[PDB]
């Protein structure tokens, strides 16, 4: 028990040590997932779409738009955005087929 | 205080220093001793007057006339106490505080100026407050005691800048600047004389534009001229008073050397001599000498040693050591070569040397950091 | 003696500590080495060869003309060091008496050319700048490292 | 200007930071931009080796 | 360690106790005019002062006469 | 004797050590993998987006 | 007799809260903390040890305590003694043994109960089981202050405490290697004693036998070491070797070892301060200037005022050895001035230069300055005021004329001017063109810096270097967030 | 109107040689320098947070 720690633990080295590669494998792998996926819903906002107006945000992360033909949509805010574009009395615009804002018109 | 006294008790230091003017200021300073009470000032300063045979004569009439008035104002208090109001008791022993400073004592002046100084109702009066500390702090030269009511009571106005109480303190600010070295923080200062006027409480309109002559004369180029006094006709106004400054201001933008310095040895003269701007004689003259000469040497590539000894009107062999202490010493262009005895400089400050102007915060910037990997893990 | 006759006056410079014991400090021997050593700092060779005959009858005389002997060539040659050009006129002054050792030894030593009564100076400053490729290369390499200390753990 | 449009901000951060130290308000992370800001930059590091092997042969 | 601190200020003590208040004072004749004032320009103007401490202080009234002269 | 206590007493001193080494590759795995689970956690969320 | 007698007893029980608070929060929070797993938690208490050791250098608690006030002195750890179970009813003796001593008076005495000091490590020190941390943190922490006041015979005393010391744990060590936190810190714990009774070294002994030891017990500490404990170990060697030692054969350029990671965020600042103590003396102008100056901005934790004074006097000392002196300009603080108000004159009149005056005013007033010893540097000085001048001279004019600059430099004859400003041209310093055409002695003395002159090659290295200071740092701006992020 | 910087150019008296120089890029060193200057209080705040914290 006294001297079999050494050798013993030698196995607990080996097991720890096999762990550097993999952690390298698994911080350069999902780096290029997360700019893949990154560019995938990067791309997705497109420039064609039709433009809305804000009437009232009524909790974090959620609020109601409305549609240029006077109907009211409730659509969940993308989380990228800030709290600036917010504004009750703003020029929001959605997209024609996501219905999500990428930016405000001044 | 703001009488008189604080100008004729403030010639005490061409008083002291020099023997020959040392007859006037004693003149006006003893005819005007028996008024603002300047008992106690001139007998502080007795060490540098005359003898005692004329100054116990009027002492025990000041030193009864002091306690009379002063138990007067202690009466007059008392009558202005256990009665509704404030600034009738503002007024008691703020007056009380002005006698003491007629007398020249901050002890009880100083508890004094406490007093109305917790009793103020507003800040305006505050603000009043505090320059009746500046008047007097002027001629006490403090640093720090005239910069903290100024610090604490500078902050949280609220009521605008009024016409003489703003532009009093601005004119305050023009004097500890004029104290202090800085000079281009104090070169926007001067910039509101439209609306400032005759004070004679700490300095006349005329002694304003004579000092602020020299921080905007030395402390400004020629595009800092052309725009602010040049401009300007405040300038253009006062230069009617003294044929001189419009000679020192024309001669120094025209680059006429042969007139400015036959000329400059009354700016040398009067340049010492004063209060407050005696002790800086010795940076003006360095600084305005090796101004001009990065004026003059600016637009000048390469100078021969017949154009300049014209130009300058003085001999080589004192430009010589001149230029030489102002390669190293100075530091104001590159190295200079007597190969041919031609004043030739290179001075590549622009290409290479205006990126290189941040390699000095590249390497404090890299100590700093080197501090910042101190602070790791302690 | 030994330690500025083996070119190790840097062992004398941090050796000057120890000596200051106050022990004498009034003899001329005491003081002898230290102000023959920082003539040797400043380099004057006239105040010692006038100094020759300062020395009283203490026996090491001939020692400190073996010291001559061994810095003879150090202060040879850096008055030969000629960075442009240098006139035998100031060799004459300079350098020791008529007799013609160092114009002999100094041309199988040095291995100059001698011209008209006067020495030149070739290869100063002559070298020619680099073509800017191997350094273009140790830059790439230098990116490489840039790469590799920028972007390793990733 | 970028860069130093945010510093001006940046500025102004260790004021709240120096106040508050609890929660976080501002959804902008002013980081991961100049992160990408950087990414930008190294082109000029990329390519100048590759001037230089151009230059060189 | 921050314990060998302690001999060095003991050799405080002793510049302390070689002149009781007497470069405070002396050398306070000058700080009372260089109280305030950025010590960064007090090394170039004490440079040129102590420079010219010696002779010519001033010389700008004596160009007056070396004009005709030089 | 004055061996195991000794010799192999500095040698599981230095094992010591070499726990000490592999408490750095320990919490150098720690410290990677809750990072590591910072970047899934955010990649995870914007699939979940 | 009112004003003591009434005014006695609130002064001496001011310390006794923070000091008993100290203690216990240090004592029971440093075995209580690593109590658990000791060798996994490491240097948690370390900066905490050292800052409560900084923290109370500047005590002034030991004033009038000399009279029936000792109490402290014989009472001690007192903690789970003679039994490591069943604690109870010591922890009712905690407050028992606390509370005998507070009824009415005490029996206390100062130099009585000192030697018996080793009852309790013979059998237990604390609890049996923690022996060494708990010895070492019970021992070391109360004995510098009843070895306070080395002078009136304590010297006899601390002998004592030194044999007590080792023949407890360190006249090898208690047991051969500890190798936990006890011994990380025992390494500073030790040498810090001996930087205590360094000056009972100095004092009237010499280095025969501890500090000769320390090389034995320097290469016991294990090779394996990070260097922190065995560096500052090295410090009084080195500093023992600063007075008087001037062999330089071995600790130059052979004391220079792999250099672990050695800071402690201050030795970095003390330590090169002694090793530009000691590269000072070769006249070393280019290392000693830049990184003793660094070394002088370093340690601005505790103080960078009265312990700086003199690595800023040498740094001085040696700055105008270059010709060019910068004084005191961005530091304001009233230690520096005064240390430097007699050195004022002489720094100031280095760059004029003038060799018949100066070279009287030294020794005129010259009392500390040249009384520091073997006045090396100083007598070097003398004769290198001629070339810090010529070497003003050399950012002066290229012409040197045989009557003006020679006159002007106190040097006037033929020779021995352009001899010396040959021996000036032969450091390789300056630049200059040796030509003789007419007898005049010309000089091209082109100082322009590189601008648009081979710049690629100038600041090639620039950038190299630079970034390799800076990625270092991103290196130290990602390892400390792995540190952070270790424990979550 | 050199000394006024109305165009680019620089006088002589011992040979009289005429220089016209200019230089484009000025928008570099100011942005630059002002980074750095504006760097600085970053770093010295963040020594004053971890100066106060610590100690």
């Amino acid at each position: 028990d006294l001297y079999s720690r050494y050798k013993k633990l030698q196995q607990e080295l080996e097991f720890l040590e096999v762990q550097e590669e993999y952690i390298k494998d698994e911080q350069k792998n999902l780096k290029k997932e997360f700019l893949h996926a990154q560019e995938e819903v990067k791309r997705i906002q497109s420039i064609p779409l039709v433009i809305g107006q804000f009437l009232e945000a009524v909790d974090q992360n959620t609020a109601i738009v409305g549609s240029t033909t006077g109907s009211n949509y409730y659509v969940r805010i993308l989380s990228t955005i800030d709290r600036e574009l917010l504004k009750p009395n703003a020029s929001v615009a959605l997209h024609k087929h996501s219905n999500a804002l990428v930016d405000v018109l001044p | 205080p703001k009488n008189p006294d604080l100008r004729i008790a403030q010639l005490r230091f061409l008083l002291s220093l020099p023997e020959h003017r040392g007859d006037a200021a004693v003149r006006d300073e003893l005819m005007a001793a028996v008024r603002d009470n300047n008992m106690a000032p001139y007998y502080e300063a007795l060490c540098k007057s005359l003898d005692w045979q004329i100054d116990v004569d009027l002492l025990n009439k000041m030193k009864k006339a002091n306690e009379d008035e002063l138990k007067r104002l202690d009466e007059e208090l008392e009558d202005a106490e256990k009665n509704l109001g404030e600034s009738e008791i503002r007024d008691a022993m703020m007056a009380k505080a002005e006698y003491l400073c007629r007398i020249g004592d901050k002890e009880g002046a100083l508890t004094a100026f406490r007093k109305t100084y917790d009793k103020t109702v507003a800040l305006g009066h505050r603000l009043d407050i505090v320059f009746y500390l500046l008047r007097i702090g002027l001629f006490y030269m403090d640093n720090d005691l005239i910069t903290r009511n100024t610090e604490k009571a500078k902050s949280l106005i609220e009521e605008g800048g009024d016409w003489d109480r703003r532009n009093r303190l601005k004119v305050y600010q023009g004097l500890y600047c004029v104290a202090i070295r800085d000079f281009k923080q104090a070169a926007e200062l001067f910039l509101d004389t439209v609306s400032t006027f005759t004070s004679y409480e700490l300095m006349d309109y005329k002694t304003f534009v004579t000092y602020t002559v020299y921080v905007s004369m030395i402390a400004l180029e020629r595009p800092d001229l052309r725009e602010k006094v040049i401009k300007g006709a405040e300038i253009l106004e006062v230069l009617h008073s003294l044929p001189a400054v419009r000679q020192y201001l024309f001669s120094l933008y025209e680059c006429r050397y042969s007139v400015f310095f036959q000329s400059l040895a009354v700016v040398e003269q009067e340049m010492k001599k004063d209060w407050l701007f005696a002790p800086h004689y010795r940076y003006y003259v360095r600084e305005m000498r090796i101004h001009a000469y990065s004026q003059l040497l600016e637009s000048y590539r390469s100078l021969t040693l017949g154009y300049m000894a014209e130009a300058f009107g003085v001999g080589v062999e004192f430009i010589d050591q001149e230029l030489s202490r102002f390669i190293a010493a100075g530091r104001l262009h590159c190295k200079i070569d007597k190969v041919n005895e031609i004043v030739e400089t290179n001075r590549p400050d622009s290409k290479n040397w205006q990126y290189q102007e941040t390699i000095k915060k590249g390497d404090l910037l890299l100590n700093r950091v080197q501090k910042l990997s101190r602070v790791i893990n302690m | 003696l030994f330690l500025l006759s083996q070119n190790r006056v840097a062992e004398f410079h941090t050796e000057l500590e120890r000596l200051p014991a106050k022990d004498i400090q009034t003899n001329v021997y005491i003081k002898h080495p230290v102000s023959l050593e920082q003539y040797l700092m400043e380099g004057s060779y006239n105040k010692v060869f006038l100094a020759k005959g300062n020395i009283p009858a203490e026996s090491y005389t001939f020692f400190i003309d073996i010291l001559l002997d061994t810095i003879r060539d150090e202060i040879a040659g850096c008055i030969e060091k000629a960075y442009e050009k240098i006139l035998f006129t100031e060799a004459t002054r300079i350098l020791f008496f008529n007799t013609p050792k160092k114009m002999t030894d100094y041309a199988k030593k040095r291995g100059w050319v001698l011209g008209p009564n006067n020495y030149y100076s070739f290869a100063s400053q002559q070298q020619k700048p680099e073509d800017t490729t191997i350094p273009s290369t140790e830059l790439a390499k230098q990116v490489i490292e840039y790469a590799r200390q920028l972007e390793m753990i990733v | 200007n970028y860069n130093k449009a945010v510093e001006e901000e940046d500025k102004m951060t260790p004021e709240q930071l120096a106040i508050k130290n609890v929660g976080k308000q501002d959804p902008k992370r002013h980081l991961e931009e100049h992160v990408d800001v950087l990414m930008t930059s190294n082109i000029v590091q990329c390519l100048a080796a590759m001037l230089d092997t151009v230059v060189f042969k | 360690m921050s314990e060998k601190k302690q001999p060095v200020d003991l050799g405080l003590l002793e510049e302390d106790d070689e002149f009781e208040e007497f470069p405070a004072e002396d050398w306070a004749g000058l700080d009372e005019d260089e109280d305030a004032h950025v010590w960064e320009d007090n090394w170039d103007d004490d440079n040129v002062e102590d420079d010219f401490s010696n002779q010519l202080r001033a010389e700008l009234e004596k160009h007056g006469y070396k004009m005709e002269t030089s | 004797l004055e061996e195991g206590k000794a010799g192999s007493g500095l040698r599981q001193y230095y094992l010591s050590k070499i726990e000490e080494l592999q408490l750095i590759v320990n919490d150098k795995s720690q410290n990677l993998r809750r990072l590591q689970a910072q970047r899934n956690e955010l990649n995870a969320k914007v699939r979940l987006l | 007799p009112p004003g003591g007698g009434e005014q006695e007893p609130p002064p001496p029980p001011a310390p006794q809260d923070v000091e008993m608070k100290e203690e216990a929060a240090t004592g029971g929070g440093s075995t209580g903390e690593a109590d658990g797993k000791t060798a996994a938690a490491a240097a948690e208490h370390s900066q905490r040890e050292l800052d409560t050791v900084t923290l109370e250098d500047i005590k002034e608690h030991v004033k009038q305590l000399e009279k029936a006030v000792s109490g402290k002195e014989p009472r001690f750890v007192l903690r789970a003694l003679r039994m490591l179970p069943s604690t109870s009813r010591r922890l009712n003796h905690y407050v028992l043994y606390k509370a005998v001593q507070g009824f009415f008076t005490s029996n206390n005495a100062t130099r009585d109960f000192l030697l018996p000091f080793l009852e309790e490590p013979m059998d237990t020190e604390a609890d049996l089981q923690f022996r060494p941390r708990t010895g070492k943190a019970a021992s070391t922490p109360l004995l510098p202050e009843v070895e306070a006041y080395l002078q009136l015979l304590v010297v006899i005393f601390m002998m004592n405490s030194k044999r007590y010391k080792e023949a407890q744990k360190i006249s090898d060590d208690l047991m051969q290697k500890i190798s936990t936190q006890n011994r990380r810190a025992l390494d500073l714990v030790a040498a810090k004693c001996y930087y205590y009774h360094a000056r009972v070294y100095e004092f009237l002994d010499k280095l025969d036998v501890v500090r000769s030891f320390l090389h034995a017990r320097l290469r016991t500490a294990t090779l394996r070491h990070d260097a922190d404990g065995q560096a500052t170990l090295l410090n009084l060697l080195l500093r023992n070797y600063l007075h008087y030692s001037l062999y330089d054969q071995a600790e130059k350029l052979v004391s220079k070892s792999v250099f672990p990671e050695q800071a402690n965020n201050n030795e970095w600042a003390r330590y090169l301060y002694y090793t530009g103590r000691i590269k000072a003396i070769q006249l070393e102008y280019s290392e000693a200037r830049r990184t003793m100056t660094n070394a002088l901005r370093k340690a601005p934790q505790h103080t960078a005022v009265g312990f700086k004074q003199t690595v800023h006097k040498l740094l001085i000392v040696v700055e105008l050895l270059l010709g060019e002196i910068p004084d005191r300009l961005q530091f304001r603080q009233p230690s520096l001035k005064r240390s430097l108000m007699p050195y004022f004159l002489l720094t100031q009149a280095v760059r004029t230069g003038n060799l018949a005056k100066f070279n009287q005013v030294l020794d005129q007033f010259g009392e500390k300055f040249q009384a520091d010893g073997t006045y090396t540097l100083i007598i070097r000085l003398r004769h290198n005021v001629i070339k810090t001048g010529v070497r003003m001279i050399s950012l002066s004019y290229s012409r040197i004329s045989l009557a003006d600059i020679a006159q002007k430099l106190q040097l006037d004859s033929p020779e021995d001017a352009e001899f010396i400003v040959a021996k000036a041209i032969r450091d390789g310093v300056i630049e200059a063109s040796i030509n003789h055409e007419k007898g005049y002695v010309q000089s091209k003395e082109m100082i322009d810096i590189y601008s648009t002159r081979e710049p690629q090659l100038a600041f090639h290295q620039r950038i190299s270097f630079c970034l390799d200071i800076h990625n270092m740092s991103v290196k130290a701006m990602r390892f400390p967030p792995k540190s952070y992020n270790k424990d979550l | 109107m050199i000394l006024d910087k109305k165009f680019h150019g620089i006088l002589d008296q011992g040979e009289g040689v005429l220089i016209i120089f200019d230089e484009p890029p000025v928008d570099k060193t100011y942005e630059a320098a002002l980074e750095t200057i504006q760097n600085m209080s970053k770093v010295v705040d963040s020594l004053y947070n971890k100066a106060k914290k610590l100690t």
